């Protein structure tokens, strides 16, 4: 449905991984780390942040159905990224992706002979895993990301380049750091990002002549109660993330 | 080793009745849902390779079928796996326009031909409005349901478009392929599908593909012998085509579209619309919106439901 890949908090506690004894906090790390692997490979493979985000969402959803105990993120991430690049029209060659993943996960080891048995197996493994991803996602690969909506929203409130860049930053970090993509629609998340960027910059968007707040123009459901609740959550994990905040911190 | 799989059902839920796809189109089966009797079409995803996992071409089609939801566009119900391979499952369509037309027993009234063209053009309007080019407009890809509803089918070569594009030139079956492509254009749009609708419209009376080339040059010759010859006067700027000097086509031809089809197509409006579909310059070629507005659909006999 339109409810298929969105989950209640209770559903999120009962993840496939919990059912195999993985703590909640541990599981969030497993996500975070996969998203990091995706970011790292994606940048080395020279694919867009959009494609990385698509792979990241695939990853999120994949693990609402599968367990980290059966499928380790170091296995899924490359397959997920391989797929996302195909889907997003920046196809990267299978060998290339295997190679980059190898250096990422084993900087010090050395790539096997592309003629070897060991290598041929890992080529086959990735292809198999791409297939388990497709099947897990029921071939639903068209992803909507908050960012499209960020640009829309930050223009229709005349934000500086800076504010807009920060809002896009939040958006991307929401994918790496939170399960918001599994709980809230892209446009709602975008409001959360613009909210936090504002709070962080000491920018306030003045109430419209009608008495309507900016976010109402973007999503009928959205409430300041919810925005404050969510920005709080997102900001917390940002604080926990070494160096992330530095990137948008006004040092002047 | 037996993984959870809530959203991808095994194709064994369907019971194969019959191949209907041999040769080119791929393996296509008629099937029956084992519980409800619901008839469907199964297309397997061919893995001649890939060297590259799940075919990017199949991903594209799946993306496009999932986007397109309309009475005149074939309906992808779901994608199924197998107890490794993959099947696209569609609502079944009883007829196929190519079969109907190649069947001497089957007979269309002017009224029904109007209806067919109306549904087809309305399907095109929808897919284009949704930024999709079908790129394989031809009678054999047009289905009709037991209840007389036309569906555009086979999105396997279709592609999203936008607004200097470098789309692929090797698109559309040769007999239905528009001048632009034959002259090497890679920045083309919706007009290529409409040229094809033209060829199909004419085919509703001639019961046979009007222009059956053997090579691109033969095709361009046939096209010239019908639509006049490619002239910068007729087609402004047809100049800057590499293959333009190099084409060695005709030079004296004049538009015979209405004369050569005058025989088969009684109705004047019909001939006028076909003429406006088979226009050489893609930019002067009628679009689905105007075509739907054409008097052919708004004069007697008005379009009627299908039963022949
Ligand atoms: C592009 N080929 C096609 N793929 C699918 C999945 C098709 C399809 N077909 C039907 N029903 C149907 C009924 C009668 C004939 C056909 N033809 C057989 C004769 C014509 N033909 C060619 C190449 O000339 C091929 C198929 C098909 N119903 C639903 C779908 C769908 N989707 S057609």
């Amino acid at each position: 449905n339109n409810k298929r890949w969105y989950f209640t908090r209770e559903q999120l506690e009962n993840s496939p991984s919990r059912r195999f004894g993985v703590d909640p906090d541990k599981e969030l790390s497993y996500r975070q780390q996969a998203a990091n692997l995706l970011q790292d490979m994606g940048q080395r493979l020279n694919v867009s942040q959009l494609t990385i985000n698509t792979a990241i969402v695939y990853m999120h959803r994949f693990y609402m159905i599968q367990s980290f105990t059966r499928f380790p993120g170091n296995s899924v991430a490359p397959a997920a990224l391989f797929l996302a690049a195909k889907v997003e029209g920046q196809p990267k060659k299978l060998e290339h992706v295997i190679k980059v993943a190898h250096t990422c996960l084993h900087p010090q080891e050395s790539l096997p002979d592309t003629r070897s048995e060991a290598y041929l197996q890992q080529v086959q493994d990735l292809v198999i895993l791409e297939s388990i991803i497709l099947q897990t996602l029921g071939f639903e690969l068209t992803i909507d990301h908050p960012h499209t909506h960020v640009v829309k929203c930050t223009q229709l409130v005349r934000a500086s380049k800076d504010l807009a860049q920060t809002s896009y930053f939040m958006a991307t970090n929401s994918l790496h750091l939170t399960t918001f993509s599994l709980q809230y629609t892209p446009p709602v998340v975008a409001c959360v990002c613009i909210h936090l960027a504002c709070k962080w910059s000491n920018w306030e968007i003045p109430v419209s002549t009608d008495g309507k707040h900016w976010w109402e123009y973007v999503d009928a459901t959205v409430t300041l109660e919810l925005l404050d609740e969510l920005t709080h959550e997102l900001l917390q994990i940002l604080e926990k993330t070494p160096n992330r905040l530095k990137r948008i911190w006004n040092w002047r | 080793d037996s993984v959870e799989c809530p959203f991808c059902d095994e194709v064994s839920k369907y019971e194969k009745l019959a191949k209907i796809g041999q040769g080119t189109f791929g393996e296509v089966f008629k099937a029956r849902h084992r519980k409800t009797g619901q008839k469907v079409a199964l297309k397997k995803v061919l893995m001649e390779n890939e060297k590259e996992g799940f075919p990017i071409t199949a991903l594209r089609e799946i993306k496009i079928l999932q986007l397109l939801k309309h009475e005149n566009v074939v309906n992808l119900i779901e994608i199924c796996r197998t107890k490794a391979s993959i099947y696209l499952v569609f609502d079944f369509c009883e007829h196929d326009l190519a079969g109907l037309l190649s069947n001497v027993l089957v007979k269309f009234t002017l009224s029904e031909i109007k209806r067919v063209m109306q549904m087809l053009l309305n399907g095109l309007y929808y897919i284009h409005r949704n930024k999709i080019l079908h790129r394989d407009m031809k009678a054999a890809n047009v289905l009709i349901t037991r209840d007389g509803v036309l569906k555009l089918a086979d999105f396997g070569l279709a592609r999203a478009f936008s607004l200097p594009n470098r789309y692929t030139n090797r698109v559309v079956t040769l007999w239905y392929r528009p001048p632009e492509l034959l002259l090497g254009e890679r920045d083309y749009g919706p007009p290529i599908d409409l040229w094809g609708a033209g060829c199909i419209m004419a085919e509703m009376w001639t019961r046979s593909p009007i222009m059956q080339g053997n090579t691109e040059q033969h095709q361009l010759a046939l096209i010239s012998q019908l639509c006049g010859s490619i002239t910068p006067e007729v087609w402004p700027n047809v100049d800057n085509y590499e293959l333009y000097e190099k084409l060695e086509l005709v030079k004296g031809q004049k538009r015979k579209v209405k004369d050569r089809l005058k025989a088969y197509v009684r109705d004047p409006y019909a001939l006028d619309l076909i003429d406006k579909l088979l226009v050489l310059d893609p930019a002067q070629r009628i679009d689905s919106d105007d075509a739907l507005n054409h008097d052919f659909f708004w004069s007697d006999p008005m379009p009627s439901d299908l039963k022949g």
